[PDB]
DNA sequence: ACTAGTAATAACTACTTTATCTTTTAAT
DNA sequence: ATTAAAAGATAAAGTAGTTGAGCCTGGTCATTACTAGT
RNA sequence: AUAUAUGCAUAAAGACCAGGCU
């Protein structure tokens, strides 16, 4: 087969077909299930390694979620306990995720499905790295941006410094 | 709703290390007496949702004064707003 | 395999800083966790003072193990390096 | 608390299975493997200890251990009280009083009949050495070690080990 | 700046709050005497008591 | 308070009262949103 | 069962018995905490052989507490259960809901489910026995069973046997 | 060696002085004030 | 650039060897420099000599 | 030295190996699947199990300990949970090198 | 509060070469920690009871190759959150070479 | 027939990348 | 013999990181239109 | 057979913003 040409787009990877061309999403499933039939010898040959950094790896299916002291419960005011930005980060990711669940396993007006799909993404992107450059960042509730892992790690004031 | 009024611990809980001795019946210390840090100046106590808790606020540790000045008054909301001056020589 | 023969050694017999302060430190500890001392005490409290006193008089029973940059090391004994 | 030579072996991408030990199929686990490492590291056989050799090595450890503590001078009661400490010393009494009675060979001139006579897996020679066999039927039955060797010959060593040595 | 900007020295218990310097090694710790302040780190063990007093003094 | 960035800060500035002088000195402060030394300078124009 | 092993231990000495005498300790420490222990991985430690003159090594300095640490690799012989091995045992306990035996150290529990229903358990005999046409199991008696499961308390070994085949049973 | 080096830093027609230390470390392709030193013949 | 340096770490499979000081700081470990350039063993001989 | 005993032997880091987590040893590793978005169930403390702060997780707190170690909040490193998510989703920090690979292997049969 | 020992302050004392005291500076007096981790994964996801003395690992199914490390809290929040962004760095207390 | 919870509403320097160019080679 | 094809050199442009240490003080931490209790 | 429980004698807010100190 023609093998085609892939280009970055915010988030997305952009595949046109040179044949006029034909440009489609490169949707993550699709890209996992490729990556899933390498041959370790081509892995190895592919810079990875086949017991420890497995390239269909690099594709997020399944979530860790960190215990309460990576994220120690903040009490606002006396009695009331609130929550940090990743607790609440947490939890909008895994709304996302049963609101995708949830419209699955109803009817499917495909263009839904691919925005929800899109905001899970930016959700997850954004838990992961807020200082996204070419689109706006995610706001916190009280308007301020979300504090991300990666914010948390460098930085003079970070983690490391 | 908060109340200005000295804590006890039969009916107050999470009370500071302080002294309380210092307070008058209203929660407020009388101006004119010699306080030292870690001391309870304004006794405020908070319901629960010992049905009460300690909010009182100390003295600051490091600091020691006269108490000079109370001032009692309502705020926009239309409870008690206390100001307290204490006066020191360096 | 990795241990380097007494004739073989080709480090320097003196005694670096850092050896010293190292050697000084162990000995003061060891002697404050009441350890057998080698030397007289005429009047000297001060554990590290007693080290120092065992440094002078090359008794302290301890051996510095050099790591040569490829894993190799050279055993060498408290009593045959030179303490200025 | 304490360590073997054999250890590494960290987690892989891929999990094995043969991993649970069975005596019927013959695998006894990485611990206890084909080969092992002595002091410098070169490849050894598995030594196993038969109840007549184990009886052998305990009483010359004891009796090393009389040596090196009381210093040139018999009952399991004695060599129990070589070793100190109470756990110790019911672990030893108890595995002297289960291995006494037990034992095929007692004595020094046919335990030095069978190493020659042994002269394989050392599980199939410790077993052999180690419990009653009087039949073929019955060596086989109780382990399915001697049931599949390719070379058996049970006749002849199974009428060494009821003549030749203890029967 | 450099490893002179902090050194092992031997304490003597006085009064007032100020710590007292010798004249002599303000040029090394690049201060005067015009509101500077100060840190001062207490070695917990009998190791590094004896590192600060053969290698930092 | 939606647009917390992307405005001016510093504008108000609590009143200083340690002393008479400190005082007229805030109260007469002029302060240049720019946060290159060519600004820094004393214009001659500044007379 | 009886097998030879080779262990090596990790021994912490303290500064306060720093003398010419240490060997000997540290091999007195060794003789104490070798025999009669157990581990997982290697089973029930019978005891060890050659250990008046084991080598100690050259001892670690930790740094900060001043303790000697020593790595003794030495020679054992021990003790471990095997699956589906079968060894013979004298009895101890005699239950309907199953009697004990013991090879070693190591306690043997063999239920009920286990024995063949022509032997029958009777509270009447004395001792208690299981008996059957020309068998006999009272307490004390030697008998052939086979080890039909294995478990580690770290402390300690518990085994479940079984009698249930040919040629298994008293002897 | 690092510390010995900085410090004279805080101390302290071509370029001279802190920017032409910057240009050295950071090995600029492009320089503020390039120039050479010809040296002829003893005659 | 420490994100971008333990993601490609962590991509390549990158092995520390823990020789430097830097990582030794961070584990709080001793580091191998200055006082901790070697080991102080114990001199058998010389106690056994008393 | 203020540290409860334990156990096991005491030794210091000699190497470090880094990688990727795959999803069966972050399923492995994990002791509570996280499914649940609220977090109180009627606000009378209690939280909800399965929730982002379910006590499996850890404990932050001296009224309660840990129920899956047993200790307290000074001992508990923490224990970390897994959450499903129903489709995939690409790596952040990952977004270009992955771009990378397609440009190395075919987009059919996966090879060079 | 308490005093903060900076990078300069790290540097200035691996110049004068006291690694001791930059150790029990940076462990013993701030936060000191102590962690399990397994002999096989590496990982820091041993379940540890040191009331009845278990100590387990899911997923290698381990029990006795398992140690204990003195590390800073700190480091274990960033293992925590590298764990937590799929990152896997193991902590092996032996040199595979 | 009214009320209060309440939830959603920066330049400097560098590297890397892309498209342009074009020279090159074998083909017209 | 001469010029269409084109693989590849590389010139030009788009993109991206990152900024000296510590110390102190004070201030803040949304908002309002939809729908259920008595 | 006990008898109700009608009870609790320290918890650590943190993150941003602004103004100063050498
Ligand atoms: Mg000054
Ligand atoms: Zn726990
Ligand atoms: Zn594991």
């Amino acid at each position: 087969n023609t093998q085609p040409v892939v280009r970055k787009d915010g988030m997305k990877l952009w595949g046109t077909w040179k044949k006029q061309p034909e440009r489609k999403l490169l949707t993550p499933g699709e890209i996992l299930n490729v990556f899933k039939h390498i041959s370790p010898e081509d892995c190895f040959r592919l810079g990875f390694n086949e017991d420890y950094a497995r390239p269909e790896w690099m594709i997020i299916t399944v979530l860790p979620v960190p215990p309460p002291q990576v994220r120690p419960s903040i009490a606002m005011d006396e009695t009331t306990q609130g929550q940090d930005d990743l607790t609440h980060k947490l939890s909008d990711i895994l709304k996302a995720n049963i609101n995708v669940q949830k419209l699955e396993m109803d009817g499917s007006p495909q263009h839904i499905i691919n925005e929800v799909e899109q905001l899970l993404q930016f959700h997850v992107a954004t838990y992961m790295d807020n200082d996204i450059a070419g689109q706006p960042q995610a706001l916190q509730k009280s308007g301020r941006p979300v504090k991300a892992i990666r914010a948390r790690l460098k930085g003079k004031e970070g983690r490391l410094r | 709703v908060e109340e200005f009024e000295k804590p006890t611990r039969a009916t107050t809980l999470r009370l500071k290390h302080g002294t309380y001795e210092k307070l008058d019946e209203d929660g407020l210390i009388a101006p004119g007496v010699r306080v030292s840090g870690d001391d309870i100046i304004i006794g405020k106590t908070t319901p629960i949702p010992h049905t009460k808790r300690d909010a009182s606020t100390p003295l600051r540790s490091t600091e020691n004064g006269i108490v000079d000045q109370v001032l009692l008054t309502t705020n926009q909301e239309g409870l008690k707003f206390v100001k307290v001056r204490m006066r020191t020589t360096k | 395999e990795l241990a380097i023969l007494k004739e073989e050694r080709t480090t320097t017999p003196y005694l670096t800083k850092y050896e010293r302060a190292r050697i000084l430190g162990t000995r003061a500890l060891q002697i404050s966790m009441n350890a057998p001392v080698l030397v007289d005490i005429e009047g000297e409290t001060d554990p590290l003072q007693i080290a120092m006193k065992e440094l002078s008089q090359r008794k302290i029973p301890l051996v510095i193990r050099r790591y040569l940059p490829d894993g190799s090391y050279e055993d060498w004994g408290c009593d045959e390096l030179i303490v200025d | 608390v304490s360590t073997s030579t054999v250890g590494a072996r960290r987690r892989r991408a891929k999990q094995q299975v043969d991993d649970e030990e069975n005596a019927t199929l013959l695998r006894l686990g990485p611990e206890f493997a084909l080969k092992q490492y002595d002091h410098d590291g070169n490849e050894h056989d598995l030594i196993a200890l038969s109840l007549s050799e184990s009886r052998l090595l305990i009483r010359e450890a004891l009796k090393a251990r009389s040596r090196a503590r009381n210093g040139g001078v018999i009952d399991d009661d004695e060599l129990a009280k070589v070793t100190s400490g109470a756990v110790a010393n019911g672990v030893v009494k108890k595995t002297l009083d289960y291995l006494n009675t037990f034992a095929r060979f007692k004595d020094e001139e046919t335990c030095t009949a069978v190493d020659q006579l042994l002269h394989l897996h050392p599980f199939e020679i410790a077993q052999l050495s180690s419990l009653g066999c009087e039949d073929v039927d019955e060596a086989i039955t109780l382990i399915p070690s001697l049931a599949a060797k390719k070379e058996v010959n049970l006749q002849r060593i199974l009428d060494e080990l009821n003549r030749l040595e203890d029967p | 700046l450099h490893k002179m900007s902090m050194m092992a020295h031997r304490v003597k218990v006085m009064p007032y709050s100020t710590f007292r310097l010798n004249l002599s090694v303000t040029s090394p710790y690049n201060a005067d005497f015009d509101g500077d302040e100060m840190n001062l780190h207490v070695p917990q063990s009998e190791e590094t008591r004896a590192e600060l007093s053969q290698l930092c003094a | 308070q939606k647009k917390a960035m992307s405005s001016r800060a510093g504008v108000s500035q609590v009143l200083n009262r340690y002393t008479y002088s400190s005082t007229l000195s805030h109260l007469r402060r002029t302060n240049t949103p720019i946060g290159l030394a060519k600004p820094r300078q004393l214009h001659n124009t500044h007379w | 069962m009886f097998f030879l092993k080779d262990l090596s231990l990790i021994l912490t000495l303290h500064p306060s018995y720093f003398g010419p005498q240490m060997n000997q300790y540290l091999r007195e420490k060794l003789l104490t905490d070798v025999e009669g222990t157990c581990t997982g991985q290697f089973g029930y430690i019978v005891t060890v052989l050659d250990g008046m003159n084991i080598d100690v090594g050259k001892g670690r300095i930790i740094p900060g507490s001043g303790s000697a640490e020593f790595e003794v690799k030495y020679r054992a012989v021990v003790w471990k259960p095997f699956k589906g091995e079968v060894v013979d045992a004298i009895v101890s306990n005699v239950s309907p809901i199953g009697f004990f035996a013991d090879v070693g150290p190591l306690n043997v529990f063999v239920s009920t489910r286990l024995i063949p229903d022509n032997l029958v358990y009777n509270p009447s005999n004395s001792p208690p026995a299981y008996m059957s046409n020309d068998e006999l199991i009272t307490k004390g008696s030697k008998v052939r069973l086979k080890v039909v499961g294995t478990r580690t308390d770290v402390n300690e070994i518990y085994a479940i046997g079984s009698i249930k085949e040919d040629f298994l049973g008293a002897i | 060696a690092a510390q010995s080096i900085g410090e004279p830093a805080t101390q302290m027609n071509v370029t001279l002085g802190v920017p032409r230390l910057k240009e050295i470390l950071n090995v600029a392709k492009n320089i503020k004030t390039p120039a050479l030193t010809v040296y002829l013949d003893r005659e | 650039e420490t994100v971008e340096i333990l993601f490609e770490a962590g991509a390549a499979a990158e092995l520390d060897d823990c020789r430097g000081v830097s990582e030794n700081v961070m584990l709080g470990q001793l580091a191998p420099m200055g006082t901790g350039a070697f080991d102080v063993m114990i001199d058998e001989k010389l106690l056994t000599s008393l | 030295s203020q540290f409860p005993y334990s156990s096991a032997p005491l030794r210091s880091v000699k190497e470090v190996q880094f990688g990727l987590l795959s999803p069966e040893e972050i399923r492995a590793i994990s002791v509570v699947k996280i499914e649940y978005p609220e977090i109180m169930d009627e606000s009378r403390q209690r939280p909800r199990e399965g929730g982002l702060n379910d006590p499996k997780l850890g404990s932050i707190d001296r009224n309660f300990k840990c129920q899956t170690c047993g200790e307290g909040m000074a001992e508990c490193p923490g224990h970390f949970g897994h959450m499903e998510l129903a489709k995939p989703v690409f790596h952040i920090g990952f977004i270009p090198k992955i771009k990378k690979v397609c440009e190395c292997i075919c987009m059919n049969c996966g090879k060079l | 509060g308490g005093l903060r020992f900076g990078e300069m302050e790290r540097d200035c004392m691996i110049a004068h070469g006291a690694a001791g005291f930059l150790k029990e500076r940076l462990m013993e007096a701030s936060d000191a920690f102590r962690v399990h981790v397994c002999g096989i994964c590496g990982l820091m996801s041993v379940i540890a009871n040191l009331k009845k003395n278990q100590f387990e690992c899911r997923s290698c199914k381990n029990k006795t190759n398992i140690y204990q490390l003195h590390i800073p809290y700190a480091a274990k929040l960033l293992f925590q959150e590298l764990m937590a962004m799929n990152i896997a760095p193991r902590l092996y207390t032996e040199r595979s070479g």
